[PDB]
């Protein structure tokens, strides 16, 4: 098969006080994108290489002619003739052309055929359609395990199901336990499950599919199970891979009798994405992780232990976790010198990451309404109250 | 108080002033970085996009093109009543899928003998003649299967089930290799069994573990895999299953989650096939068919009596059959001599198999974590608190 | 010889015409329309058709054999 | 074209016409002038809307 993807550049990083350090940094990685640049403007420049077969080449593409459509080998039949689909959703049983790969037909793979008299005149590998391949993530998230706060366990288990199977898995054959085949992270909103499959992202060596769940439905009849087949399918041709479906539950919800057609044709999406689950071995090296905040809303049977053994918690950050989180928003800040930053974790709420994270930017706020940029204490001070809004008194005491 | 809102002069002495001296050059430096590897991006290209050309000296591009000039496509459909022919109605009707449905005649190259109700038709685009059937086929490289013959599961990798494995041998094991009891009792043996539990019970691997000891093939057919994709002809599909469980000496004939099945017009048509090839043949014979089942969701036409003899129920594992699955699993795994599994079978009441299972899993996890290559009963003591639970239980009971 | 042009001009939108949608404008002259046929076609826009009247989503007749937006 | 499909002309990216309606296209008369209160609800919003987009280098 081929290879994984998702190629990201230097990390950088390194200093942020724009010390000249990282001006040396990205000098060095802006002259080595102009050594880019200009490389392959000077092959382009000079690069005679055409023709040679030719002759052969012409009469088969005049065989094939012009346009070729493409369509789902649904089944073979004797060396000659097939089954294909073509993408309305008719199959005809066709011939089989001679100049066709007979070991690359398979069902499922993408074939070209005849416009006029529908036979397969070739084999394409790369189908991708425009959707899925918006999926596949091609440019790193930014974030990674540094910004990440807290969280250890979870980063712990995520890298113990994803990480460690895709670098050195002997443990767990020599454990003899199978890797764990998909991982559920779950929580309140905003306690930074999407940030964590950002940050596996970036720090990955595998392709990483990014899904939104409610991504997966499609108007069309077989639209839904043929865009997750598709979907599992690019995961397994560029194996090793990761795909993250965020909001799960878009689909996961619990499964009941369908009336309309319309939930017919849902049932039918998450009963094929279910059956893509089962489909590839654990000791595959494809992982799923799928996020949501509803977790108690999913059907009983996409977290069952032989399709979903894991089940990351995401529970709302402690105060060493507060302020981590607080340390690592506030790294890029000017505070000064009469902050503190300890009576706001210390007071008991419910903060997120994402409650702190808007809380350091209307601090920041606060402190450009009085014109300056060292943000004091008092400006978080406004800020936590401006941004968290909404037991009776002194009824417990 | 009236907050002002920034002037010019206020955006503008903002930008500076207060600023790192290289603010320019390094925000500039990464937006020509940015701009460089989109540059790179676009002019780099796709590249092939090589399509399946076969090496040379393989292509008859004469026949190739006395093909295309000679051959004829066939939409597929899939043929419905036969409108009774006896040969002066030959017509049948067809669905040709989501396009819409005709009633057409035969091509003179099939007799009437290969057409019937429910199988794939390959007929021409305009008379709309059916010119070939176009049965399915059966491999278990398709779909899921039996994909098992003689299962490597022994009597002595299941347990907790007892009195269900008991039931089961009565069921089957009884019959076939000791027809003579059955024959001289004049009784008829068991024709239907069906195994109703939780999921996660085990269920299914009972019913292989005795498909290794019963010494005949097992056969696992998921009724999802039924009301899936791969619907329609999967009536056909059972067909040739039970076809071929009628070439084989003995075949021990088990669906999957039937639940998909048991509770829809190709649905309902693999339901009666099914019940033609129960109901139709000999109960006498030696391919007796193991059902199990999650939901208790069974058309009542099922269950009347000379399709069902027996139902087992397989409830949750005791804590001798705990401790049992507690040590088969750690069999496979690399623990010490010394783990107190009936500590680990107490600690899980009302466990699953599966949930086990699971719980082996997540102590080799743990195990893993500490980089200790033996798993120790404290890793098993971390898992089943995990697993298991999903103050209180200690400060009122003592 | 004008006037002739005119008549088959005016002969072009007689009817029936397929209804669409004006999905977009590309040129002076050529549009992207939405035949309620269920297809998106790139079409020619008749000289003579108020340009300010062509709006986004509006109801458009187009010829029958040839799209046109009439 | 017609049916020979063959690639042609290269036109403006797909968006379909039920969220292509969603631009204001035609601006509305309402001014901050005629907005009474709100004030501090106004400089809200513009801390929010403009401000970063007008400059984000703050
Ligand atoms: N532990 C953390 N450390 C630092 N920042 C965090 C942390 N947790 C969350 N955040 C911040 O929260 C923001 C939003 O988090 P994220 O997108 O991961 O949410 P989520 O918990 O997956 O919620 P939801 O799925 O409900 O949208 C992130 O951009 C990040 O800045
Ligand atoms: N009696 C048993 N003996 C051995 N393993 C068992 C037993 N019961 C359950 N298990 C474990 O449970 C897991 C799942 O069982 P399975 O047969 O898939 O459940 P179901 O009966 O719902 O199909 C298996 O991997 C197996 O290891
Ligand atoms: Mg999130």
């Amino acid at each position: 098969t081929k290879g994984p993807d998702a190629a990201s550049k230097l990390p950088l990083v390194t200093p942020h006080t724009q010390c000249r350090l990282k001006l040396l940094k990205l000098e060095r990685i802006k002259d080595y994108l102009l050594m880019e640049e200009e490389f392959i403007r000077n092959q382009e420049q000079m690069k005679p290489l055409e023709e040679k077969q030719e002759e052969e080449r012409s009469k088969v593409d005049d065989l094939r002619g012009t346009p070729m459509s493409v369509g789902t080998l649904e089944e073979i039949i004797d060396d000659n003739h097939a089954i294909v689909s073509t993408s309305v959703g008719s199959e005809h049983y066709v011939s089989i052309l001679s100049f066709v790969d007979k070991d690359l037909l398979e069902p499922g793979c993408s074939v070209l055929l005849n416009h006029k008299v529908h036979a397969v005149i070739g084999v394409l590998m790369d189908d991708t359609d425009p959707l899925v391949t918006v999926m596949k993530v091609e440019k790193a998230p930014q974030e990674t395990y540094a910004d990440i706060g807290g969280l250890d366990n979870q980063i712990q288990e995520i890298k113990e199901s994803v990480e460690l199977p895709l670098t050195h898995p002997e443990y767990y054959e020599e454990m003899g336990i199978k890797p764990p085949k998909g991982v559920i992270l779950y929580g309140p909103p905003g306690t930074g499950k999407t940030l964590l499959a950002k940050a596996v992202a970036n720090q990955t060596s595998a392709t990483f599919l990014r899904v939104v769940g409610s991504e997966l439905i499609q108007k069309y009849l077989g639209d839904g199970p043929k865009l997750v087949r598709e979907l599992f399918r690019v995961a397994e041709e560029h194996a090793p891979s990761i795909v993250f479906i965020d909001e799960i539950d878009a689909i996961g919800t619990k499964r009941y009798d369908s009336n309309s057609g319309g939930e017919r044709e849902i049932q039918r999406t998450m009963l094929e994405l279910l059956n893509q689950l089962d489909g590839f071995d654990s000791r595959g090296d494809v992982k799923v992780i799928m996020a949501t905040n509803r977790i108690e809303t999913l059907d009983p049977a996409l977290i069952r232990p032989g399709r979903i053994d894991r089940k990351i918690e995401f529970p709302l950050p402690d105060e060493k976790t507060k302020k981590r989180i607080f340390q690592i928003h506030t790294s890029r800040m000017t505070l000064a010198d009469d902050v503190t930053l300890d009576d706001l974790i210390m007071a008991k709420d419910d903060l997120s990451g994402a409650d702190i994270k808007a809380i350091c930017t209307e601090a920041g706020l606060m402190a450009l309404r009085e014109r300056r940029m060292k943000v004091t204490n008092e400006d978080f001070k406004k800020s936590k109250e401006n941004v968290l809004y909404k037991t009776p008194e002194g009824l417990y005491l | 108080k009236p907050i002002r809102a920034l002037d010019e002069g206020d955006i503008a002495l903002l930008k500076t002033y207060g600023q790192s001296t290289y603010s320019r050059q390094i925000k500039q430096v990464e937006d020509d970085i940015q701009q460089l590897l989109k540059k790179i991006n676009e002019l780099t290209g796709i590249k092939e996009s090589d399509t399946g050309l076969a090496p040379p000296a393989l292509w008859d591009l004469a026949a190739d093109k006395q093909t295309l000039q000679s051959e004829q496509p066939l939409q597929v459909a899939r043929c419905t009543k036969i409108i009774n022919a006896d040969s002066e109605d030959p017509k049948y009707i067809i669905n040709v899928k989501q396009f819409a449905k005709f009633v057409v005649d035969l091509s003179d190259q099939v007799a009437p003998t290969d057409i019937e109700e429910g199988m794939r038709v390959g007929v021409d685009r305009n008379k709309y003649q059916i010119h070939i059937p176009l049965p399915p086929k059966i491999d278990p490289t398709v779909t899921m299967m039996q994909v098992e013959e003689k299962p490597d599961v022994t009597y002595s990798d299941v347990g907790g089930c007892k009195e269900q494995i008991e039931k089961l041998r009565e069921v089957v094991e009884t019959p076939l290799l000791h027809p003579e009891r059955f024959v001289n009792l004049g009784i008829e043996p068991p024709k239907g069994v069906l195994l109703f539990g939780p999921p996660g019970t085990g269920k299914t691997l009972c019913a292989r573990a005795v498909a290794n000891r019963t010494d005949a093939c097992f056969i696992r057919v998921i009724g999802s895999e039924l009301v899936q994709k791969y619907v329609g002809e999967g009536a056909r599909m059972v067909r040739e299953l039970f076809e071929m469980a009628r070439t084989k000496k003995a075949c021990l004939i088990f669906f999957d989650e039937i639940d998909a099945i048991g509770g829809d017009n190709e649905v309902q048509r693999t339901m009666l096939e099914l019940i033609n090839q129960l109901d139709g043949f000999d109960p006498r014979g030696n391919i007796k068919v193991l059902m199990a089942t999650n939901r208790p969701t069974l058309d009542p036409a099922l269950m009347r009596p000379g399709r069902l003899d027996r139902k087992i129920e397989f409830s949750l594992p005791d804590l001798e059959g705990r401790t049992h699955i507690f040590k088969i699993h750690a069999r496979s795994m690399s623990v010490e001599r010394d783990i107190r599994f009936e500590l680990l079978a107490r600690l899980c009441p009302n466990s699953t198999g599966a949930e086990i299972r699971s719980v082996c899993t997540e102590a080799g996890m743990f195990a893993i974590r500490a980089r200790r290559k033996i798993a120790t009963e404290k890793d098993f003591l971390e898992a089943v608190n995990k697993v298991i639970k999903s103050t209180p239980r200690y400060m009122t009971y003592n | 010889e004008f006037l002739h042009a005119q008549e088959e001009v005016k002969r072009i939108q007689s009817i029936p015409l397929v209804i669409g949608q004006f999905l977009e404008a590309v040129d002076q002259n050529t549009a992207i329309v939405g035949s309620t046929t269920g297809s998106n076609y790139y079409v020619r826009i008749l000289s003579t058709i108020d340009r300010e009247l062509l709006k986004p989503n509006a109801s458009v007749a187009l010829h029958k054999h040839s799209n046109a937006l009439v | 074209r017609n049916d020979s499909y063959t690639l042609h002309k290269i036109l403006p990216n797909k968006v379909d016409p039920l969220v292509s309606l969603m631009m204001v296209e035609k601006v509305p008369d309402s001014t901050y002038e005629m907005i009474g209160g709100l004030d501090k609800q106004i400089k809200e919003i513009k801390e929010v809307i403009e401000l970063p987009v007008k400059h984000p280098e703050l």
